[PDB]
């Protein structure tokens, strides 16, 4: 089945580009005049006065929430008394169809399974050992060649001719011994 | 290394011959982008988002207990998208030990 | 500490809902367009939903 | 308030003004121009041409164009 | 407000946003290079304007490292999730966090303004004297940016170190990666500031450190003493992200957590004492070269352990879970790509092999595979993993197999030929080249234009 | 109950301080830089005001956080000096045989060591009084006299030296290392000018910071004295 | 002394504990934004002119 | 607790200048209607009036004596609420370690709101597993999917309020016989005579009852320069 067709009705295609009419037709920049919405603009976004120009964190509209007894309003649990016991019924979230749209049917089955863990401690320790020392053996294999080639570069040689090279911007200068 | 909880043979003995592992689906359902309603203003869309949190969901077992959404790290425990103030009450990391004191018990 | 920033506060109720003169509920900008085209495919993917759960995430062509 | 629960609530609730996105893209576009415009200006300053013709600094055949 | 915000999660977003914006200029600079290198002869840069090309490569390197990748991996993701991974509410030093992002922006504006107003010349991102100290004022401006950037990096490092005091949970592997990176900055940055001041002294205060009887090689030691820890500072946060993604998306506990943590610590200790493999061709003493070569190879041992631990995380994961998510693909791609970059690093660690491959495009390809592919993909992978938490939309990147495949194919086309060119040989930091290297340079150029087109598809 | 931390939501000094920094680059007159430096000093003071006001939160970890920050700063100062020592000793092979007059090992080193040791003793007495919840007015003015002599001696030494920064890398390193120490002495003046008695005493991060910083400056000079004068 | 009458400690950010004084100090610096832009823009013009970048076209005409 | 700072001077006693000037109404206000400062001085004035009358103490029952000093008699309900308050306060800056949770004895997770983030680390030794974080919401018996440890949320809630020391006192403490101002005067004359004031709170309190500035030296005591 096509699950999109189930909630097609909720999705009505839009009219304006980006969801707003031109400001001339409707001024969404102004604060809403509706009672209880003085902190919102006409389009529903928070007004600059509420968030910037008169932000409460800056000392505007000072109103301490806590009361004299150091209390704030707290909503209680849904309590039920049955079978000689006081029970609390937890709040279950609404069906995912309401929030997401797809109808919650024909859900693929995914069973409970505990964590996938590597076992056989003895075997695992050897693997960890190899992870460390196999690279180490490779390094040791390279070390001896490295020493040898370094010594070859710096070997003292019985040179018989010298050429002096000077680098300048932007050319090379060569000085050589002229034969007698 | 961790290899699961230790199990004793007696713990595997069933009380009935027809017991099999419960076939409860742990797929939370079918989801997609959270779809808001055009009629809902900023405040009510916030309520809508708070009611679509997967980390508030769980699976109820046959004995009434629930296995919740769980994660290795606490990054998956805040509301999505992350709110300005996340951990108002300090998350509790529960450790277990065998120590006990008499005051906790009564005879 | 008495008088300090509360560790929990209940949300105040949302502001009053707005209706047009004819009674239609007022709509607000919503950046979830319904693109127009002839494609209607629906792709579903089993997704990690923690350590012990999954969710069948669907992508719709529209 | 419920509106203040989420950081950048208007964007996250999909009500933000599109101009914010345009400015972000424009800012990126302007950043890119800082590599192209001085290239053109410097080429003209030292050569009198905004851009070279390919291989114009090398010997070209008679019919090359 | 927008600039006054101290919320760490908001600041984390700003770091990611700013890195993308600056990334465009870095991409433009990178695109200018490959267009010029399409074939022998000038293409978009006049022969009389070769100085501009030197500036392009200098800025491309500087912007990408200090202004794009480092803020993205060390400023962006860490500021968003690190206080969440810890059980704490917000960052320890909120006001310092605000000024750090503002400092990064101001330094960027100074750098780009210098392009527009000053004469355009270049000396490489390493700013080797005496060339750096005989240049024009654009070099002075770039120094101010680096010093200013250094201030932001150090204060941000101080911010993360304070998490140890307040952390109310367990120090996860990711937290360790950020902490150790902060330690590297604390020990390496002051050395960088000292030598940079000496560069300013010669440029602006008539100092004579970098003229005859003053060893110019002195700069290379102090610079690279910070230079190599920097590359490890860039990558270590990427390692932390990969560890989280692989464990989370496979529902597998991180194997050998302590081995991973010790590997990160070991890399930092070794990374602080191997800087001179950047100075093989200068003529160091025989024993000195042997020491650095030997210690440089040892860095592979801890780095190898992390690679193998990552592999076993992916092995054995449930088949039912869909494996085509972009975050998972990028995390797996990192292992494949990093191994290529690291192995080539070991090849050029052998100093005699390096004699032929120093200052060649083989070195370019080496650090591009690690940074341009690996680090970027790790940063992309982390952002994708946190898409729901961050909450961004209006992009098609979460499930886009075309983007992953095309990106992987085309970036490999750019930089695989550069390995081959290194033996041919083509020097780095060069605009013209011999006609017989065109084929490989042409192929990489086709790769560069293709990658830019792919980026437009995400929107 | 209450939240563990009283979050700080907004701040505007960061923008001002960052802009002040930019003014240094965009100046067309060195006079603007002088006045710009005063603005930086003012705004940094405001930031220090916020730290003092945070005491109202009564958070036990605030002292620890600031103390460890200072430790990191101290390390950065040490490593900065290390780089100068590194620069000095790299060219060590070129010293002592060039036709320049290096400094004497009798006059400057001894009086400076004696003078700076007295500075340490004064600060130590301040710490002891801070432990005993006690104050001595004269102590601060001894520091000012100590700093006055140090400034007077260093000014004359530079003016009467017969070799210049451009003569050799040795001279450059001598002048630069000595200047770097002076700047850290001047930073100490910036800190010590506000020393007062505060009645909340051992929960004041300023006292421990001043004691640590003054000790660092003096020990650094011992290293300088051994390297250059002796 | 009453603990519940000090809620301004957490209701108001510390940067504005001073009431109008703190706000006035913030507002004063805000007035300097555009003067700064003109000043900064002049420096760019100064460098641009001194480098003869305005004569790009006149040089080759 | 370890996460608290140093005791303030007010944590021990309040200055007399904070005493409400309308003492006559203060001693007649019901406990539920007294603020923190008013409640402090009501208990101190009434508590010290009974303690500074030695001849009556031996004949006074502990219930009456506790009431006069403002101390709350402990009972299972009040003890339960106070105990969970201190446990919540302790866990603000202390680790959360205890016995393994089972259906009979679930792990108790105190919270003020309807939700609190918790992590399960399994059992002891080998049974300990990697941290598994979950959101513990009210009204569900949570079961760890790995070790099967049982968690439960306990809410410190009562009649649209959350449990506090003052809330417990108001709910359970019952106001006794109204305080008699004659006792204040009688004890005042006992310890305050001919310029000797060994009972100073009563001296101030008696002065306020008589108006203000009536007793010797009180006008000079109340006159301030700034
Ligand atoms: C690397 C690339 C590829 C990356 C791929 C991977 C990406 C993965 C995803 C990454 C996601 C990261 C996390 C994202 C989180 C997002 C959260 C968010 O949205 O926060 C809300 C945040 C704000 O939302 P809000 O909460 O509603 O804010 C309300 C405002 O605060 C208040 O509203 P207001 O209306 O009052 O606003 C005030 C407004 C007032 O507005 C106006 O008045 C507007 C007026 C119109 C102006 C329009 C511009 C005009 C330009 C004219 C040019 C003329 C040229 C002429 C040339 C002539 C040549 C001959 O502005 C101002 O007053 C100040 C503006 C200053 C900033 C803009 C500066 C522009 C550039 C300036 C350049 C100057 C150059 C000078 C050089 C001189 C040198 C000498 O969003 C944004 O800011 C937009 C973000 C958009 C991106 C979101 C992420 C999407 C995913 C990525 C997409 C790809 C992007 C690629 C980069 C761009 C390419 C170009
Ligand atoms: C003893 C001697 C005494 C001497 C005394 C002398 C005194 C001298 C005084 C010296 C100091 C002067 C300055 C004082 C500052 C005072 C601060 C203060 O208290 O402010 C309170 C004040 C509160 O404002 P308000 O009066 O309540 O009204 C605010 C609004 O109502 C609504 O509130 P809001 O805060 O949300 O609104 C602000 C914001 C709201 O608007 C938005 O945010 C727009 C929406 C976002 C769109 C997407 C933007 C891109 C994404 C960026 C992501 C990273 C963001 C990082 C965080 C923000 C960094 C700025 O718009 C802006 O302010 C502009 C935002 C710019 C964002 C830049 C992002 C990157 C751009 C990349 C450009 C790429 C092209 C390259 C070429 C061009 C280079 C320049 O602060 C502000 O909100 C305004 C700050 C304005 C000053 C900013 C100065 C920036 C200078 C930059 C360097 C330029 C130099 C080189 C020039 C080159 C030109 C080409
Ligand atoms: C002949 C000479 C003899 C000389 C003898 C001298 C004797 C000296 C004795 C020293 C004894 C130390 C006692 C204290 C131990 C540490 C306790 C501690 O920190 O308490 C937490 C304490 C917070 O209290 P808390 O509430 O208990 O913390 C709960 C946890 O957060 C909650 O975490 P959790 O419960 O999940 O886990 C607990 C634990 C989890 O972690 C641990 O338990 C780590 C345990 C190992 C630590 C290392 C011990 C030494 C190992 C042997 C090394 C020998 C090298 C020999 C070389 C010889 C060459 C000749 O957490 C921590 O330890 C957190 C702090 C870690 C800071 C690490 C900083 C990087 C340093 C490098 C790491 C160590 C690598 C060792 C070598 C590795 C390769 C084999 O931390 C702080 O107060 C944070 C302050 C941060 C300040 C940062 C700025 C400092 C200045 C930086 C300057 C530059 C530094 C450069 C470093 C370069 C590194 C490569
Ligand atoms: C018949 C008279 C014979 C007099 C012989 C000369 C004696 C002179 C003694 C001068 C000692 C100055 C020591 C300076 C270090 C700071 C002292 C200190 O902490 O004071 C705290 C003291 C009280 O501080 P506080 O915070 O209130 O209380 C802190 C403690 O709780 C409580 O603090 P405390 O009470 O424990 O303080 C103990 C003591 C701690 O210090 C000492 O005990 C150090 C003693 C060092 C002895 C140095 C003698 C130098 C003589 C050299 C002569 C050379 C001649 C060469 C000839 C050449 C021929 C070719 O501090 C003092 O007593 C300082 C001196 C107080 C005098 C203040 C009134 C103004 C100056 C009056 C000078 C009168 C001179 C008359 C000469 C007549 C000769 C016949 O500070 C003050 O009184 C206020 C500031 C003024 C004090 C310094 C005054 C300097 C006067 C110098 C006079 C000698 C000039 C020689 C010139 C030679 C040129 C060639
Ligand atoms: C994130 C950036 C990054 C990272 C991680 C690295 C990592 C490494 N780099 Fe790189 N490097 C750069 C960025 C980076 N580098 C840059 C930008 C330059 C040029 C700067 C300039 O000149 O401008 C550079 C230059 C550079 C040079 C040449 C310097 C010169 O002369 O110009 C060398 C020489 O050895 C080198 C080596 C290494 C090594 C040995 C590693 C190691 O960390 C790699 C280790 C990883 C592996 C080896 C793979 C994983 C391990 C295994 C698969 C198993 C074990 C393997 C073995 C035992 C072989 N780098
Ligand atoms: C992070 C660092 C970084 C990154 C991403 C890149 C990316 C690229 N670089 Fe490189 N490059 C350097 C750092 C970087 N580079 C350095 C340090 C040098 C040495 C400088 C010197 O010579 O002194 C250099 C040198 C260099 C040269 C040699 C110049 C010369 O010597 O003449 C060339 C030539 O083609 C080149 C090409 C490219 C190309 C084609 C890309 C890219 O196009 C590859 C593909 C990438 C994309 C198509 C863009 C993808 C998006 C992003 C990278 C941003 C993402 C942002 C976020 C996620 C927030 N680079
Ligand atoms: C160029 C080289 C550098 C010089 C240029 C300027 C660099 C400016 C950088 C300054 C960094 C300051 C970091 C401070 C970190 C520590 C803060 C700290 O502990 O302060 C608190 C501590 C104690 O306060 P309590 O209320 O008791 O307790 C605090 C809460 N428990 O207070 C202090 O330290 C008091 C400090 C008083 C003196 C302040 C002087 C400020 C000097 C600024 C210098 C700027 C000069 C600029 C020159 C520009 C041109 C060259
Ligand atoms: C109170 C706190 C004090 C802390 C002070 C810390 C001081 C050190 C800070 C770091 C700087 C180190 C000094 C710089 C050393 C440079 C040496 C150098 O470049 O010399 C090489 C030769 O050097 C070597 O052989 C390399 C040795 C490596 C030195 C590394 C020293 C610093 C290491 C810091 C690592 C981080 C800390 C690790 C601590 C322990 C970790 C377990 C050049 O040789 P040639 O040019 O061929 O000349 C030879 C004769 N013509
Ligand atoms: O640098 O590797
Ligand atoms: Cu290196
Ligand atoms: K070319
Ligand atoms: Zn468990």
């Amino acid at each position: 089945k096509s699950y999109y067709d189930d909630f097609k009705d909720r999705l009505k295609p839009g009219k304006y580009t980006q969801g707003r009419c031109p400001q001339s037709e409707g001024d969404y920049r102004q604060e809403s005049k509706t009672i209880g919405r003085e902190h919102l603009n006409d389009d529903g976004t928070r007004s600059k006065r509420y968030t910037v120009k008169e932000a409460d964190a800056l000392g505007y509209h000072y109103h301490p929430p806590i009361d004299k007894k150091g209390q704030v309003y707290v909503k209680g649990p849904n309590t039920v008394i049955e079978r000689g016991q006081t029970w609390i019924k937890g709040y279950e979230l609404p069906s995912m169809e309401y929030t997401y749209g797809p109808k919650q049917e024909d859900i693929p089955f995914y069973p409970r399974v505990k964590l996938n863990v590597w076992g056989n401690y003895n075997l695992v320790m050897k693997v960890e050992f190899l992870f460390f020392y196999l690279p180490t053996i490779i390094v040791f294999g390279i070390c001896i060649p490295v020493y040898t080639i370094n010594f070859a570069q710096e070997e003292v040689i019985y040179t018989t001719m010298t050429v002096k090279v000077t680098g300048r911007q932007w050319y090379w200068v060569y000085e050589v011994e002229s034969p007698t | 290394i961790y290899e699961g909880q230790t199990v004793q043979e007696s713990e595997l003995i069933p009380q009935e011959d027809d017991w099999v592992i419960e076939e409860t689906n742990f797929c939370l359902g079918r989801n997609c982008y959270v779809r808001f309603r055009e009629e809902d203003d900023l405040a009510r869309r916030a309520l809508h988002q708070m009611d679509s949190q997967l980390n508030k969901m769980h699976t109820r077992l046959r004995d009434g207990t629930v296995i919740p959404y769980m994660s290795f790290h606490p990054d998956e425990m805040v509301d999505r998208p992350a709110p300005i103030h996340t951990f108002s009450e300090k998350p509790l990391l529960k450790w277990t030990w065998d120590e006990t004191y008499e005051e906790a018990y009564d005879d | 500490r008495i008088g300090g920033p509360p560790v929990f506060m209940q949300f105040p109720p949302p502001p009053p809902k707005e209706y047009l003169a004819d009674g239609t509920p007022k709509t607000y900008p919503l950046h979830q367009p319904v693109f127009d085209h002839g494609y209607t495919w629906e792709h579903w993917y089993m997704t990690n939903a923690g350590v012990f759960h999954t969710v069948y995430y669907g992508e719709f062509a529209k | 308030n419920l509106e203040d629960h989420f950081d950048l609530a208007e964007y996250m609730m999909k009500m933000h003004n599109p101009m914010s996105e345009y400015l972000y893209w424009i800012a990126g576009f302007v950043s890119g121009l800082h590599g192209i415009l001085p290239l053109l200006h410097s080429n003209y300053y030292f050569s009198g041409m905004f851009l070279p013709r390919d291989n114009d600094n090398t010997q070209l055949c008679d019919d090359s164009w | 407000f927008y600039i006054l915000v101290n919320n760490n999660k908001r600041i984390g977003i700003y770091y990611i946003k700013l890195s993308i914006i600056i990334g465009i200029l870095g991409i433009v600079l990178s695109y200018i290079i490959r267009v010029e290198l399409y074939n022998s002869g000038n293409r978009i840069i006049k022969y009389d304007n070769v100085n501009y090309y030197n500036m392009v490569i200098t800025l491309h390197g500087l912007l990408m490292i200090f202004y794009i990748i480092m803020p993205g991996l060390y400023g962006g993701i860490p500021l968003y999730i690190l206080p969440i991974l810890s059980v704490i509410t917000d960052i320890v030093l909120p006001r310092i966090n605000n000024i750090s992002i503002i400092i990064v922006l101001i330094s960027y504006i100074v750098v780009i303004n210098s392009i527009v107003i000053e004469y355009n010349i270049g000396t490489g991102w390493t700013l080797y004297p005496p060339l750096s100290i005989i240049g024009t004022v654009i070099v002075n401006m770039i120094l101010y940016g680096l010093i200013i950037i250094g201030i932001s990096s150090i204060i941000s490092a101080i911010n993360f170190m304070n998490i140890l005091i307040v952390i109310d949970g367990i120090i996860y592997v990711y937290i360790w990666s950020i902490i150790i990176t902060s330690v590297l900055l604390i020990i390496s940055l002051p050395i960088l500031n000292g030598i940079l001041l000496m560069i300013l002294s010669d440029i602006y205060f008539n100092s004579i450190y970098f003229i005859l009887n003053g060893d110019v090689v002195l700069y290379q030691h102090l610079f690279w003493y910070f230079g190599h820890p920097e590359v490890y500072i860039l990558i270590l946060p990427a390692f932390g992200i990969i560890s989280i993604i692989l464990s989370v998306l496979n529902n597998k506990i991180i194997f050998g957590m302590k081995s991973m943590i010790l590997a990160i610590i070991m890399i930092s200790i070794l990374g602080s004492i191997v800087w001179a493999h950047h100075i093989y061709t200068v003529g160091l003493e025989l024993d000195t070269k042997i020491y650095f070569n030997n210690l440089t190879l040892i860095i592979s041992i801890p780095t190898g352990n992390k690679i193998y631990n990552w592999i076993i995380l992916y092995i054995g994961s449930y088949n039912i879970l869909y494996n085509g998510y972009q975050s998972l693909i990028f995390s797996i791609m990192f292992i494949i790509i990093f191994i290529i970059g690291g192995i080539t690093g070991i090849i050029i660690s052998i100093d005699i092999i390096d004699i032929g491959l120093h200052d060649t495009y083989y070195i370019v390809s080496h650090f591009h595979y690690i940074l341009s592919i690996g680090a970027v993909i790790s940063l992309l992978a982390g952002i994708l993993l946190l898409k729901d938490i961050i909450g961004y939309y209006n992009v098609i990147i979460k499930i886009n197999k075309y983007f992953g495949l095309l990106l992987f194919i085309n970036i490999n086309i750019i930089f695989t030929p550069q390995f081959i060119i290194g033996f041919n040989v083509m020097p780095r930091r060069i605009l013209e080249y011999s006609d017989n290297i065109i084929v490989w340079n042409l192929i990489s150029s086709i790769g560069s234009i293709s990658t830019i087109l792919i980026l437009l598809s995400i929107f | 109950f209450e939240l563990n931390i009283n979050i700080i939501n907004y701040n505007y000094l960061g923008i001002i301080i960052t802009v002040i920094i930019s003014i240094y680059i965009y100046n067309n007159s060195n006079i603007i830089s002088v006045y710009n430096s005063n603005l930086l000093l003012i705004n940094i003071n405001i930031w220090m005001k916020y730290n003092i006001l945070d005491m109202l939160n009564l958070n036990v970890l605030d002292y620890k956080i600031l103390l460890w920050i200072v430790v990191i700063i101290i390390s950065n100062e040490i490593l900065l000096f290390v780089s100068f020592y590194w620069i000095y000793y790299h060219n060590y092979i070129n010293y002592y045989h060039v036709n320049i007059l290096i400094l004497n090992s009798y006059n400057i080193v001894y009086n400076n060591i004696i003078l700076l040791t007295l500075l340490s003793t004064i600060v130590n007495i301040k710490f002891y009084n801070y432990i005993l919840s006690y104050y001595k007015y004269i102590l601060s003015y001894l520091i000012y006299y100590n700093n006055y002599m140090f400034n007077n001696k260093i000014i004359l030494e530079y003016k009467n030296n017969s070799n210049y920064t451009n003569d050799s890398v040795y001279m450059t390193s001598y002048f630069y290392i000595i200047l770097l120490h002076y700047i850290h002495i001047y930073d100490s003046i910036i800190l010590i000018v506000v020393y007062n008695y505060v009645n909340y005493k051992n929960i004041n991060n300023y006292y421990i910071n001043i004691n640590i910083y003054y000790h660092l400056i003096e020990v650094l000079y011992i290293v300088i004295s051994i390297l250059l004068y002796l | 002394i009453d603990p519940t009458k000090n809620q301004w400690r957490w209701c108001v950010d510390p940067a504005w504990y001073g009431g109008m004084r703190d706000k006035a100090n913030m507002d004063m610096y805000r007035l300097m934004v555009y003067p700064f832009f003109g000043y900064a823009l002049l420096y760019l013009h100064s460098r641009f002119k001194q480098n003869d970048k305005y004569n790009v076209f006149a040089k080759w005409r | 607790y370890r996460h608290w700072h140093r005791m303030s001077e007010d944590d021990w006693a309040l200055p007399l200048d904070s005493m409400p000037e309308d003492v006559k109404t203060l001693m007649a206000t019901p406990q539920t209607e007294r603020g923190f400062v008013e409640d402090y001085w009501y208990n101190r004035i009434r508590g010290e009036a009974t303690l500074l009358d030695p001849e009556a103490l031996p004949s006074k029952s502990y219930i009456a004596l506790a009431r006069d000093m403002g101390l709350q008699i402990v009972d299972e309900p009040s003890s339960h609420m106070m105990g969970l308050i201190e446990l919540y306060e302790y866990l603000r800056g202390a680790s959360f370690v205890g016995p393994f949770g089972t259906i009979e004895n679930p792990v108790l997770v105190p919270a003020v709101g309807q939700e609190r983030v918790v992590a399960c680390t399994g059992g002891v030794g080998d049974e300990e597993h990697f941290t598994l974080w979950f959101r513990c919401r009210e009204g569900f018996m949570y079961r760890c999917g790995e070790c099967d440890q049982i968690f439960m949320l306990v809410r410190l809630y009562y009649e649209d309020r959350y449990w506090t020391q003052t809330l417990v006192r108001d709910t359970f403490m019952s106001d006794g016989d109204m305080f008699d101002l004659k006792t204040l005067e009688r004890v005042h004359k006992m310890w305050n005579k001919d310029e000797m004031v060994r009972w100073e709170v009563g001296y101030w309190a008696q002065d306020y009852v008589l108006g203000k500035g009536v007793l010797p030296g009180m006008v000079e005591e109340h006159t301030r320069v700034n």
